[PDB]
């Protein structure tokens, strides 16, 4: 039934958070969600230090799609380098009293950050709604 | 860690990446230290230049990464401080070598400035000697000049809190002889209204063509040789000074038209000097007028030099002319007539409601403030030009309460800051980021507070007194409860004690409306507190406890406070009746005022005898009091003492003076008793007998005069005659005759009517 | 052309207009009349012995007075109607008016004031106008010295500024009408500004200095008081002649400054520096052949569509090659034959198109030394640079032209001295 | 398709250069200044033989102890091993030879070109998977902290990877051999900068007989970089006061110094946020000409302002001959 | 800044002021006092302190007011109102030029001191501190207590004071008033110095 494939589908963007079992998108559009997806699958791949495969996805499934968009391959080859960075009561006391940091003892990406936003997986899972809903 | 061969390596591996350099830092490789900052007298002239490059190339780090490496970073600064031995033999070393850890000086003091530097007087004697053999004599080489270029700029980073006359002839020297190769470009023609080179009249309101300079190590050097000789130069007697000459003058005001920010800069600062420096000069406007323009011009420059601040200047200016002689102010008349008054007021306007701030914005802001509070000092214009606002009292409040929050904040938490912080930084805590936002805000209500106008119809709030009573309280007791943060953390707190009780002692005069609200609430219990703590009250004792709180608090300075609060008790006994009278002199008895007689601050003595005054200001009790608690020779031995030159001692002889008169007055006995001591006649004959040719003693005042005219109507049935007599035989008659061609009429009249009245009664 | 001449011309002319482009034809008039002509003084006192330098006399007496440094008493004491006859086109002077109306010092300059014995304003004009296409700027000063003495302490009653050339009964009852631009000095308003733009200035009063200066770039007029320059008045108004202008009541009385022999209060140089500076920014921040002009066709010129008619830049390399060929061909031209040969090889070493430059260049050298071997044994393209660009300077400066497909943006190339600022 | 306003023919435009060629004798139809310019070109350029073949023929050069005198004095053999090193491609040994003869103080941005010119150097050397990882440690260690200062630096990063990770448009032109020339242009320059002090003082200092072939005397020239703005204090407004437009405390809309304890000793102000009006004026005119206009070959900015006064006088309907040869 | 013998900081003052055939009460008890002795360029009052007054109209038995004072000098503060500056704050002074001599010529003493005669021989004067006679404005600026009962103060006064008794002469003006309305007061007796001094 339409109405628990969909439902189904939604869940695994939403509830779990993995692009598989979202195969529909993957071999039928033939009219941006395609891009999205590949791009998408890259970052949560890179978002763990894995690399070798990123660089493989990478030539495989961004390459072809450079003529009509150009940035967001700047901003994800960017984000390849710019990883590492980007993602993660004396103190306390000494900067709410004095605005000053004691020394440790020892002897602006906000592209980038939107680009890691968690709120990508609702937008994605809303893109694919509306794109199934309009589409059937 | 050997070799010339590895030591270029690794130094040409490591220019401009952070990472190795922070990897440099830990355990496995820090032992290339042990070698490098470990430099005795020998091993070549290549390796000393190989290691000095080297620490030079490893202590370039970013604040970020200077916080991610942590104190071993200090640790190697300090061992450059205190275990190398290049200072000593400054002389005998090659100049490349100087020159580099000349070099790697001047970071170390950029980086980390508190560690002391214990090696001065080596650098002083080598830079005089080099420059005095040397560069005179132009058998001088590159590195010579560039190392006199670096040692000019470290010393002149040095606080400073027989060899400075040596130092100051060899700048002058410098300064001679670098500027004599360009004076020729001098040129100005002008009119003047009744041959050539007379220069007969240069108040002309002209100023000569720029002069430029070519070299680039001339510049340099002129700039920072005047800038040394500034700091210099006043406490080196002579004649025939650098400062006083007029082609040099003349040099300085072409310079001013420069291209250079740093001669600009270091010109307007050797011009405007002598305005706070040298007295007298402030009556010379003409130079003003004519410099002003460039003072002005100077706020858009974007690079500016740390030493200079037009802001400061521009406010030191303005307080000259408004403490010295108010109702006329120049700078205020010839900004006003030229719009920057506008554009001043709408940038701090523009700056108060920023979106958001940070350090630099608050800052901005705080100069903003004071530059606005300097501006409604003494002039009612923009007291309320800045008052048709009705927005700055919200943001007044707002400042108040911040800092008031923060105070309470930190002493609800003083047990476990003092516990987790007390091994490391038993006494050097930093202070408050806020002291001087409040600072500035509270001289600018001072400054609101002083027209009556304003105290009547708009700051008829009684938030504004509400929140001046708990800053006093509550800074006060920080003061008492939490001395273990030292002098560092101490001493703002005590000045915004100092402005806010001078900023109550307006509110509180009579004909203002928030004088009952602020005896409601209680100012005589603060202030009856604060003037019985050993730390204000010298004639006291400390109990067995506060030992630690007085070594913790030996060294600052407190007689704003003290002059302030004496201020307010005058404030609230002017013109009011016995009862309010027995009142105060219940909470706070005559000892103390009694006790506050010898300070040896002269505002505290000139307040103290004023608030006497107003206390026997009619008052034929209090002046019982006073007669028994101590009798008469201390008062002319006060008079003979002090300089009436002198504003605050003056203030303090006219209030012994009206002391006399008021205390002539209770009764018979008294007028009897005033009358029958003989020096005080002596210091009115020498008052009286100043005349416009003999100036000098007492300086030819008039409020004087009439005081002691007062003090001879009070003196007056056969004792009157009596009295009238002996007056006559001291040589009162003929004074009061002659004063009756005075240059002053009150003068005039009052003399005529007491001798009309002297000889109708004789 | 020795330095006693330029010391002639810096003492005569006034200094912040021998630094624009039409120091041209002051040294064009000083060479017609160069006839009648340390050492600095030495000259000083040449031009007064026969000259303006000395003293109207009955009651202001005025003297001028030259600044003179002392250099060696310095280092001992602490070591260790001649412009009538010059033809000079610029405003120098007040014009007196035929009817008896206001009375000025037989200079012109040194006092003017209303004629008491002959309320309705007096006004004049300066003698000479002021061409629209030579200067970059202009600027003249005033000094009130006089006050009605009812007014205020602070406030005259005296209208000055500029007034457009070619009535004048509205200039006298109200003091200025549609054609002046000035400054108001009883109410502190700018002249005809009925644009709720009344919040420029305060009035002026009884020692204070002001300025009306102009600027041809942007095309403004501005005003300065006491040094400090107030912003721009006017604005768009290129292609118009001006004239200065002055109105008083019976009361006032001013001193005038055109800058020939006092020196200003403004710094104008400064102000003219950044123009300068500003426009020298903006300007500079096979196919490499100069062959014949190809848009000549019957001996007129026709213009092509295209956009542009110069395409060589430094992005392409174009421009360093042609500069090479140029530099290559003037050596040979003249004598200079090794020099050249060493400038081959340096072109040749650098190198790892430009190979073109190279056969070229060896091409040249080898016809060049066959020619000086043949005239052995029988018995300039690159001057023209600069004078077309001179030539094409003072065109864009002669024919007013446009900044950019408009007739309001600045026209920058009015700001460059080429001699005195590019080739030295 | 015709000009309109004035086109002059070929013997009007002969007139109008000849009014006004006879000012150019009387500054220094004849120029008698040009042998300095090309002087100062064969110096500037590094052009070594030129150079001094043009200077011995201006009479400042008598023997060869003169002429090793010149060629230490205005560096120009190193300043020419530097750019050819540079155009090479061998580029860790140009940084080597700038770091040796000149010192440390000519790169303590520039260096970050230099370093991203290595990156696309070995990039194109490798044409000729591990590699990709190579590379992104090598970029990722050395680049990536200087990138992170600005904008325009990162869009340079995400270039070189994109390329990088390619098998366009705005790539090839990234891949082109004459980045190399404009980078060995911009660090020739960037060393005349550096070592013009030196020179002067050695021609001040020393009674040498050599002349200064940049910034001649009667000018002035500095090293700084300083800026004008009218939109900050100045008395150009009018007479209108604004007033505060907000109601928020300061204190609501509001760390990174730090602490330091001592250890007679002297002890140094501290600089700690001093340039706070600078960073505050940002939020509510520049010396380009005497500071960065005399360090280019004076023929090449002559070219330009030829080429540029070309172009107004074409858009302005006036038509003037051009020059042949 | 000097203060004289009878503009005292507490120095009080009685008398009557005539209006149509009646004569209200009046008292003036002076607060504040300073005139300049040099050159004056700021705006500070030279003068204040409270016109209290009584037997007025039957709404309020008394109503008292706050005012401020400033003297003529002579320089940049002449008889006129076309000598002085444009400033808010000094604008409510103002009057037209004929208006200010007709009323300046009633008194008896602007007579024995001497239309442009006036203007051309103020310049001559000198030292208005050492004269018989100073001449002063007031203006009110609010009511005392309450910081009502249909009396209209946008007027001013015209007073002019004798140094050597205490006497003090004027007139208040307003454009919708009878023009002439007068005032006389009388020193009103003082053997002490209770003073203060503003921070």
């Amino acid at each position: 039934v339409l109405l628990e494939a969909n439902r189904i589908s939604t869940s695994l963007l939403h509830e779990r958070n993995l692009l598989p079992l979202i195969s529909w998108i993957n071999e039928n559009k033939k009219t941006i969600l395609e891009f999205q997806a590949r791009l998408q699958e890259y970052i949560e791949l890179l978002k763990v230090d894995n690399y070798t495969d990123a660089i493989v996805c990478f030539q495989r499934f961004l390459l072809p799609f450079v003529k009509s968009n150009f940035t967001d391959l700047k901003l994800a080859s960017g984000l390849l380098i710019f990883i590492k960075y980007c993602n993660d009561k004396k103190d306390r006391i000494f900067q709410h009293f004095f605005h000053k940091s004691l020394p440790r003892i020892t002897s602006d990406f906000e592209r980038y950050l939107n680009l890691l936003d968690d709120q990508r997986w609702s937008v994605l899972n809303d893109l694919f709604l509306s794109d199934f809903y309009s589409m059937y | 860690a050997y070799s010339l061969e590895n030591l270029k390596k690794i130094s040409n591996s490591l220019v401009g990446d952070q990472l190795a350099k922070v990897d440099y830092f830990l355990a496995p490789k820090c032992q290339i230290f042990q070698c490098l900052l470990s430099i005795e007298q020998s091993d070549g002239v290549e390796l000393k230049n190989a290691k000095l490059d080297l620490l030079y190339t490893l202590l370039h780090l970013e604040p970020q990464q200077r916080d991610i490496v942590g104190t071993y970073y200090f640790d190697i600064v300090s061992a450059i401080y205190k275990s190398m031995s290049l200072a000593s033999s400054f002389t005998k070393n090659n100049s490349s070598t100087n020159y580099k850890y000349i070099k790697l000086l001047n970071l170390c003091a950029g980086v980390y400035p508190n560690c002391g530097f214990p090696d001065l007087q080596y650098l002083q004697n080598g830079f005089i000697q080099l420059v005095n053999h040397k560069f005179l004599r132009s058998k001088c080489k590159i590195d010579e000049v560039v190392t006199i270029i670096e040692l000019l700029k470290l010393f002149l980073l040095v606080d400073e809190k027989y060899q400075d006359f040596k130092m100051a002839e060899s700048l002058e020297h410098i300064i001679v002889k670098i500027s004599s190769k360009y004076l020729d470009q001098i040129s100005l023609k002008y009119i003047v209204r009744l041959p050539f080179d007379n220069k007969g009249v240069d108040c002309t309101r002209a100023i000569p063509k720029k002069i430029n300079i070519s070299n680039m190590y001339d510049s340099s050097l002129l700039s920072l040789a005047l800038l040394l000789y500034l700091r210099y130069h006043y406490m080196i007697p002579g004649d025939r000074k650098l400062r006083n000459d007029a082609t040099f003058k003349m040099f300085v005001l072409g310079l001013l038209k420069s291209n250079d920010v740093n001669i600009r800069c270091v010109a307007l600062k050797f011009l405007l000097q002598p305005y706070f420096t040298e007295d007298k000069k402030w009556e010379d406007t003409r130079t003003l007028e004519k410099i002003l323009p460039y003072l002005v011009k100077s706020f858009n420059y974007d690079p500016l030099p740390w030493w200079f601040d037009p802001f400061d200047m521009l406010d030191s200016l303005i307080v000259l002319y408004n403490e010295i002689t108010p109702m006329n102010n120049p700078v205020l008349t010839t900004l006003a007539h030229t719009n920057v008054i506008f554009c001043i007021l709408s940038r701090f306007a523009q700056c108060l409601s920023l979106p958001q701030h940070n350090e630099a914005t608050l800052k901005t802001t705080t100069k903003f403030i004071k530059i606005c509070a300097s501006f409604a000092a003494s002039d009612e214009k923009y007291r309320l030009l800045l008052l048709n606002d009705t927005l700055l009292l919200n943001h007044l409040e707002y400042g108040l309460e911040s800092h008031i929050t923060l105070i309470q904040d930190f002493i609800s938490l003083k047990d476990e800051i003092k516990e987790t912080t007390t091994e490391s930084h038993s006494m050097c805590l930093p202070p408050i980021y806020d002291h001087d936002f409040v600072a500035a805000w509270l001289l600018l209500l001072k400054s609101f507070s002083r027209s009556v106008s304003a105290l009547r119809t708009t700051l008829k709030r009684n938030k504004i007194a509400q929140l001046l009573l708990q800053i006093l309280s509550k800074t006060y007791t920080l003061t008492k409860e939490c001395y273990f943060a030292g002098q560092d953390f101490m001493k703002p707190e005590i000045m915004i004690m100092g402005i806010t009780l001078g900023s109550i002692c307006n509110f509180v005069v009579e004909f203002s409306n928030l004088q009952s609200f602020m005896l409601r609430n209680g100012i005589i219990d603060i202030i009856e507190k604060m003037l019985t703590d050993p730390l204000f009250n010298s004639k006291k004792a400390w109990d067995d406890n506060e030992d630690e709180r007085r070594i913790a608090l030996q060294g600052i300075p407190v007689h704003e406070v003290k002059a302030n609060s004496l201020w307010v008790l005058r404030h609230l006994m002017y013109n009011c009746q016995n009862e309010e009278k027995f009142q105060l002199l219940a909470k706070i008895p005559m000892n103390l005022i009694l006790d506050f007689i010898n300070d040896p601050c002269w505002a505290v003595q000139a307040q103290c005898f004023q608030l006497l005054r107003n206390l026997t200001c009619n008052s034929r009790k209090i002046v019982n009091i006073l007669l028994e608690k101590f009798l008469f020779e201390f008062l002319a031995k006060k008079m003979r003492l002090l300089n009436p030159l002198d504003t605050q001692q003056k203030k303090a002889m006219e209030g012994i003076l009206y002391i006399i008169v008021n205390l002539a007055a209770v009764n018979e006995n008294k007028k009897q008793l005033v009358i029958e001591q003989d020096e005080i006649l002596n210091i009115m004959s020498e008052i009286l007998v100043e005349t416009t040719t003999d100036s000098s003693s007492n300086g030819n005042d008039s409020n004087l005069k009439l005081a002691c005219l007062w003090v001879l109507n009070n003196l007056l049935t056969r004792a009157t005659v009596e009295r009238c007599r002996k007056l006559v035989e001291v040589g009162l008659y003929d004074l009061v005759r002659k004063n009756i061609t005075d240059e002053s009429l009150s003068v005039r009249e009052k003399a005529r009517t007491l001798l009309y009245h002297m000889d109708l009664l004789l | 052309m020795d330095d006693v001449d330029r010391e002639f011309i810096n003492c005569l002319f006034p200094s912040y207009l021998l630094q624009q482009p039409v120091a041209y034809d002051l040294w064009i008039l000083y060479l017609q009349h160069r006839k009648l002509f340390l050492t600095r003084k030495e000259i000083w006192s040449k031009l007064m012995n026969l000259g303006v330098l000395g003293t109207n006399d009955d009651y202001l007496i005025q003297v001028y007075k030259y600044f003179y440094p002392d250099v060696n008493d310095f280092t001992l004491r602490f070591g260790v109607d001649i412009y009538k006859i010059l033809g000079y086109f610029l405003p120098s002077r007040w014009q007196a008016q035929p009817n008896n109306s206001l009375q000025l010092s037989q200079d012109g300059i040194t006092h003017l004031q209303p004629n008491p014995d002959y309320v309705d304003f007096a006004v004049t004009w300066a003698n000479k106008s002021l061409p629209d296409n030579k200067l970059t700027i202009f600027y003249y000063e005033i000094k009130v010295l006089s006050v009605t003495s009812t007014e205020s302490a602070e406030n005259s009653n005296i209208v000055i500024g500029y007034k457009l050339v070619e009535s004048i009964n509205k200039c006298q009852k109200y003091g200025f009408d549609l054609n002046v631009f000035g400054y108001c000095g009883f109410d502190g308003l700018i002249t005809n500004s009925t644009e709720q733009s009344k919040e420029y200035a305060k009035p002026f009063g009884r020692d204070d200095v002001i300025g009306c200066g102009i600027n041809f770039i942007d095309g403004s007029i501005f005003f300065t008081k006491n040094g400090i320059h107030l912003g721009n008045a006017f604005t768009d108004l290129n292609d118009l002649e001006f004239v200065p202008y002055v109105a008083l009541r019976p009361g006032n009385s001013i001193k005038t400054n055109f800058g020939l022999n006092e020196d200003f209060v403004f710094d104008i140089i400064g102000y003219q520096d950044k123009w300068k500076s500003l426009a020298y920014e903006h300007i500079c921040r096979l196919k490499f052949l100069l062959g014949e002009d190809n848009r000549f066709i019957d001996g007129k010129l026709v213009r092509p569509d295209v956009n542009n008619i110069n395409n060589l830049s430094v992005d392409d390399g174009s421009l360093p090659n042609t500069l090479n060929v140029m530099i290559n061909d003037y050596l040979i031209h003249e004598g200079l034959v090794d020099v050249a040969k060493g400038f081959l090889k340096d072109l040749q070493k650098d190198a790892v198109e430009s190979k073109d430059v190279i056969r070229h260049n060896e091409r040249q050298i080898m016809k060049e030394e066959r020619m000086v071997k043949i005239r052995q044994e029988l018995r300039c393209a690159l001057e023209n640079v600069i004078s077309n660009t001179r030539a094409m300077l003072s065109t864009l400066l002669e024919y007013n032209a446009f900044g950019s497909t408009n007739s309001s943006d600045p026209r920058y190339y009015k700001a460059i001295n080429f001699d005195e600022d590019v080739l030295n | 398709f015709t000009y309109g306003k004035k086109c002059f023919t070929k013997e009007e435009w002969k007139e109008q250069v000849a009014k006004y060629s006879a000012m150019g004798e009387l500054y220094a139809p004849i120029e008698p200044t040009l042998p300095r310019l090309l002087l100062n070109y064969f110096v500037s350029m590094a052009y070594e033989d030129s150079s001094i073949r043009m200077a011995k023929e201006l009479g400042f050069i008598r023997n060869n102890k003169d002429i090793a005198v010149f060629n230490d004095l205005y560096k120009i053999k190193e300043r020419f091993h530097i750019k050819h090193l540079i155009k090479l491609g061998r580029i860790n040994e140009a940084m080597e030879e700038i770091n040796s003869i000149f010192g440390l103080e000519v790169l303590e941005d520039l260096h970050f070109k230099l370093l991203l010119l290595n990156l696309i150097e070995m990039i194109r050397s490798h044409h000729q998977n591990d590699f990709i990882l190579n590379l992104i440690q090598y970029s990722q260690n050395k680049l990536a902290i200087k990138a992170s200062s600005s904008v325009k630096k990162m869009q340079e990063l995400e270039l070189a990877m994109t390329l990088l990770l390619f098998p366009p448009k705005s790539l090839q032109n990234l891949y082109s051999i004459s980045l190399r020339s404009k980078i060995a242009d911009l660090v020739n320059e960037k060393l005349l900068k550096f070592i013009h002090p030196r020179i002067q003082f050695e021609i001040s200092n020393n009674n040498s007989k050599f002349p200064d072939l940049l910034n001649s005397d009667k000018k002035i020239i500095t090293q700084n970089f300083t800026v004008y703005n009218n939109n900050l204090v100045n008395g150009s407004n009018g007479t209108k006061i604004t007033h505060i437009s907000s109601d928020q405390p300061i204190n609501e809309k509001m760390a990174n110094s730090v602490w330091l304890n001592q250890r007679a000793a002297t002890t140094f102000h501290n600089l700690e946020n001093k340039n706070y009006w600078n960073q505050t004026s940002e939020l509510l005119f520049n010396n380009y000409y005497s500071s960065e206009f005399p360090y280019e070959p004076r023929l090449t900015q002559i070219m330009k302002l030829w080429c540029w006064c070309e172009n107004q006088l074409h858009h302005n309907q006036i038509g003037v001959p051009r020059v042949e040869n | 800044t000097v203060c004289t013998n009878y503009l005292r900081p507490r120095m009080q003052f009685t008398g009557y002021q005539i209006s149509g055939y009646k004569r209200y009460q009046v008292t003036v008890n002076l607060k504040t006092v300073d005139l300049p002795k040099k050159d004056c360029t700021s705006l500070s009052p030279h003068l204040s302190g409270f016109l209290s007054i009584r037997g007025l109209t039957n709404q309020h038995p008394e109503i008292s007011t706050y005012f401020e004072a400033y003297a003529v000098n002579h320089k940049e503060l002449g008889f006129l109102s076309s000598s002085w500056k444009d400033e808010p704050v000094l604008n409510e002074f103002k009057a037209t030029d004929q208006t200010d001599l007709e009323h300046w010529i009633n008194f008896p003493s602007f007579r024995q001191l001497f239309i442009s005669r006036i203007f051309s021989q103020e310049k001559q004067f000198d030292n208005y501190l050492n004269e018989r006679f100073i001449f002063m404005k007031w203006k009110e600026k609010f009511l005392v207590p309450d910081a009502v009962d249909g009396a209209s103060y946008d007027g001013f006064y015209y007073i002019v004071h004798d140094q050597v008794t205490g006497n003090i002469q004027g007139f208040y003006y307003h454009q919708d008033a009878e023009k002439f309305q007068q005032l006389e007061l009388v020193p009103s007796l003082e053997s002490s110095d209770c003073s203060f001094e503003f921070a």
